């Protein structure tokens, strides 16, 4: 059982067996106001009643193309995802067929049945949240068009589905639509003709990376002068404009070889047929008025010059959304279907596009399909659903937020994550002195490692619990390489805190180990007290051995005493050998960054091998996938 | 004046005489108030004639916002009673009843509904100074939250003509649907079978928040004669008729209509349209 | 023929009509197009039988031999766009909408368009039907 705000809860499960008892024992560990759902059908979700979420909680696709039954949370932003690139635009499309107009009147083909069996029914539900209907303003539209279609035991769940039996006589695949809050009876949404109760409350904007932007400003641009008011300075610049144009017009008329040449024509058509018509060459504008091709022209400051910058038209586009979405419908839902924002788009205008998304209310509610990390740099309190690329189409759906600890490091932590989802493994180590390491000895070892899913994430000052709980929501293998490392409490001396293991301990959901003390003379200083340390922790990783061993289950790969260390037993000749001294372990620890890299120079494949081989790194193999 | 009122948008008492102002004022204000309000929330405008209200309907034109113009009786069925009587009141209670109020009096409440179960039909009051379809409306509200819900995210403010001839459940409903349900109201009276003189007048005198507003003049029965004169010399005197008019009551009705096109048989005629809902107003009618 | 198609074809219909469909592209004007058919072959005529099925209780005995589809249309200023609404009954005055489930109507089961156009390429006629004639 799987709780709103992320707490997991485990339980045992017997067979023949009422769910009322397990429903008792998690109501009792946290009954009416709860309600319990199975893959989008009352891991288990709950339902925790008046929070503060999304109105969209998730949707069901069935026997819709290559969805065969797949159940996918959501929440008001959702980014997806992923290697299965038809799966993805299959998402998106079971999105338009539920709430769009236009994709919906085509109905279903042969092929939009999943493995092409027009036996088996489509069926695309959607589950609503209806609790904060009086915070919300947009809970209130759909309750106004819903009417009496729901119930009020069920006041707080609703359901939008979307019902397809192929017709094999016609050939012909109907969509019906239902809703209703319970989910066993739904009734027909109403409709006359053409349009339904549902195309008055939801309104879906797809924006597609191809849009021309005078395409986009010919539609709106009826809007956004006729919703705004008329004064009578207006109405007289109005009528004088229309003077204007009508002595252009008047003026065409009266120059010669215009003139000369409608006469002729005139003359040409006469002699074709006998009809009595004249033939005069007008300005279409003048004609039509200056509204017909007013257009938006990007004018740089100081510049008296109008221009028709590709790029700079590109970010435009999005300002007139920005424009409309706050002002063009405050009377319906609207929902975002933004597909590939980032064809032909330069990362730095990727990176204003992302904070749009996510830092503006702009776009109150979107599904973001994409494919480079710049587009989730910005990242906070959205949906992330992450579609596996097995062809059998499994979404693993996470709700990501940052919490008020991570608010200083966000930007640098979401820069660095937001790599990380795109990949299959990946293996978190502290600093860059790690990555010039790994980075050499994979490059030697398996130099493709990249192409095949793994990924080096480096974490430095924070707890793995963000990282982690992110990668394993969406089904990303994730490997922790860290050493055990002692910390000095400020202005407390001879304590220390079993920082590292802390760090594993938190992974495991276990509490901070106590600080524990270490008394040293004051005359030992530098290597001695550094050798005395690390004393101190081959002890208490031998103390701790039992908590070591359920690390090795986690995935999770805790050095003795530290990464060079373990470097040092992997590979001891060939390391004094280039380091030319008596303890290459100390040399290498006093400046990390340049030693390492120098390391890394007189490495040979042997060498890589070795550590490679070594049980110790075995997390190279881990995310290697051997 | 029209200006001041047109500012206005809390709850108005607007007290025009002579009936001039009752429809100009209606369907200038709605108008105002559906140009300026660009949210999802609609208005609903309720009178006691069906003809007030097609005719009000024909000023405002098309328009997909949603909006209610219908009979007082017509909107509490519409939007109250059909779609949230079985929530209400058990899956038992029906929804396909016709009402009508010309068969099937009941005695009292508690006697009106559990009746109104089995028959499957909403019947009216033998007493006209309460009004049991309202009680009902009100009832529904109060037991059913998706009610209350709905009619909240639907309606921003209503639209009440002719309040002079409210009825004191009518009344009742009203202001439930104004004080706890936070509705707008914009209420005409004027200084219906159970008409209650006293909730109006009373409602100018006692309400602060309500603001008053007079409407300047120039800017019983017999009137119930006058349509069926002209249409001697069916739909259209329907509509004239305070209420819903069922159709099979209509059938019943213009079989005593047509008796009448002597003087002897107009009388008896009149004697029982008059029991089916005056000494001069027959002699008038024996003159015409 | 296109306002025959908008009546009776589900692929044209199923666009709405847009400014440019109303005369003088005069929105506040309503589109109207009716069909009037006759059913007094009852009997004699097989097809007449197909229409009176699926039509079922839109019919008054007065009117037996009369029918009437029509298609009626307003444009909303709001949505900039001509909603078709298809209504059909024995008598003019008053006519009931048709109905149907989805995108298809009770009318679509009993009229079937088809429009031959005179460019057409043999093999993708032949495509569409290969299916039905063999099976």
């Amino acid at each position: 059982v799987a709780g709103q705000d992320g707490s997991v809860v485990q339980f045992k499960i017997k067979r023949h067996t009422p769910l009322s008892k397990l429903m008792k024992a998690y109501c009792e560990r946290q009954m009416r106001q709860i309600r319990f759902r199975f893959d989008g059908q009352p891991t288990i979700d709950v339902f925790q009643q008046q929070t503060g979420g999304s109105k969209f909680s998730n949707i069901t696709i069935k026997n819709f193309r290559n969805f065969e039954k797949v159940n996918i949370n959501l929440d008001n932003k959702n980014v997806i995802f992923g290697m299965n690139d038809i799966g993805k635009t299959n998402f998106l499309y079971a999105l338009r067929f539920l709430l769009d107009k236009e994709i919906r009147k085509f109905g279903f083909n042969k092929s939009d049945y999943h493995k092409h069996d027009t036996s088996k029914k489509i069926e695309i539900i959607l589950t609503l949240d209806l609790s904060n209907y009086e915070k919300d303003e947009d809970t209130k539209k759909l309750i106004s068009v819903v009417k009496g279609a729901r119930t009020s035991a069920n006041a707080d769940v609703f359901y939008i589905a979307l019902e397809s039996k192929y017709d094999d006589k016609e050939l012909y695949g109907n969509i019906i639509l239902k809703w209703g809050s319970e989910l066993d009876n739904l009734i027909d949404i109403p409709g006359r003709g053409n349009i339904n109760a549902l195309d008055n409350v939801f309104k879906v904007i797809y924006i597609n990376p191809l849009v021309d932007l005078d395409k986009l400003f010919a539609q709106n641009k009826k809007y956004i002068f006729e919703e705004s008011q008329g004064n009578e300075s207006d109405e007289g610049i109005l009528n004088n404009i229309k003077s204007l144009t009508d002595q252009v017009n008047q003026q065409i008329g009266e120059m010669t070889i215009i003139k000369g040449f409608q006469q002729e024509i005139t003359s040409e058509y006469r002699s074709l047929k006998k009809e009595e018509v004249s033939i005069e060459l007008k300005s279409e504008m003048a004609i039509k008025g200056f509204f017909s091709d007013i257009i938006p022209y990007i004018k740089k400051d100081g510049d008296s010059n109008y221009y028709p910058g590709d790029g700079r038209r590109k970010m435009l586009s999005y300002s007139i959304y920005n424009y409309l979405a706050k002002k063009k419908y405050e009377d319906k839902i609207v929902i975002y279907l933004i597909e590939e924002p980032e064809i032909s788009l330069h990362r730095s205008m990727q990176i204003a596009l992302s904070k749009q998304l996510f830092e503006q209310s702009t776009y109150k509610y979107f599904f973001l399909s994409t494919h480079s990390p710049e587009l989730l740099y910005e990242m906070d309190n959205t949906r992330l659903i992450r579609v596996h690329s097995t062809e059998k189409v499994v979404c693993s759906s996470h709700m990501y937020n940052v919490e008020e600890a991570y608010g200083s490091v966000k930007k640098k932590l979401n820069k660095a994550l937001s790599s990380a989802l795109f990949a299959e493994r990946v293996l978190l180590i502290e600093g860059p002195s790690e990555k010039i390491l790994f980075e050499k000895v994979l490059d030697e070892v398996e130099p493709e490692y990249e192409l095949n899913g793994g990924f080096l994430l480096e974490v430095g000052g924070t707890y793995f619990n963000h990282y982690v709980c992110t990668l394993n929501d969406l089904g990303i293998t994730h490997i922790i390489k860290t050493d055990n490392d002692l910390k000095s409490k400020k202005g407390k001396k001879g304590v220390y805190e079993l920082l590292g293991l802390n760090r594993c301990l938190n992974l495991l959901g276990r509490e901070n180990l106590d600080e524990i003390t270490i008394d040293i003379p004051e005359d030992i200083k530098g290597k001695k007290k550094k050798e005395r340390l690390n004393e101190r922790k081959k002890e208490i990783f031998k103390q701790y051995k039992n908590e070591v061993g359920e690390f090795l289950g986690e995935r999770i790969y805790l050095s003795e005493i530290d990464l060079e260390n373990d470097l040092y037993s992997a590979i001891g000749e060939s390391m004094k050998r280039i380091f030319e001294n008596e303890d290459p372990v100390h040399y290498l620890q006093k400046s990390k960054l340049f030693n390492m890299v120098e390391l890394v120079n007189n490495l040979s494949t042997k060498d890589c091998f070795d550590v490679f081989e070594h049980e110790k790194f075995a997390c190279l193999k881990e995310l290697v996938g051997s | 004046s029209r200006e001041q009122i047109i500012k206005d948008g809390g709850n108005i008492l607007v007290t025009a005489g002579a009936g001039s102002g009752k429809t100009t004022i209606l369907v200038s204000k709605i108008e105002a108030d559906l140009k300026e309000n660009k949210t999802h929330y609609s208005i609903a405008a309720v009178t006691f004639t069906n003809k007030a209200a097609k005719e009000i309907e024909g000023r405002l034109g098309y328009s997909s916002r949603g909006n209610f113009i219908g009979t007082n009786d017509g909107f509490v069925e519409s939007e109250i009673i059909r779609p949230f009587i079985k929530d209400a009141f058990g899956n038992d209670y029906p929804d396909n009843f016709t009402a009508e109020y010309f068969d099937n009096q009941f005695a009292s409440y508690d006697k009106g509904l559990q009746v109104l179960k089995y028959q499957n039909i909403l019947g009216t009051y033998s007493n006209p100074k309460k009004n049991f379809k309202f009680q009902l409306a009100l009832d529904i509200l109060k037991k059913s939250l998706v009610a209350r819900q709905y009619i909240f995210s639907k309606y921003f403010k209503i639209f009440i003509d002719e309040y002079q001839d409210s009825d004191k459940d009518m009344h009742n409903l009203f202001m439930y649907l104004k004080d706890q349900l936070k509705i707008k109201l914009f209420i005409v009276g004027d200084p219906w079978r159970g008409a209650e003189p006293e909730n109006f007048n009373g409602l100018i005198e006692n309400s602060t928040d309500f603001n008053k507003y007079h409407l300047t003049s120039n800017f019983p029965n017999a009137t119930l004669l006058k349509e069926v004169i002209k249409y001697v010399k069916i739909y259209d005197l329907a509509a004239e008729i305070v209420g819903n008019l069922s159709s099979r009551e209509i059938k019943e009705i213009q079989k005593i209509i047509n008796e009448l096109l002597n003087q002897v048989l107009i009388n008896q005629v009149l004697i029982n349209l008059f029991a089916k809902l005056d000494t001069r107003e027959i002699t008038a009618f024996t003159e015409v």
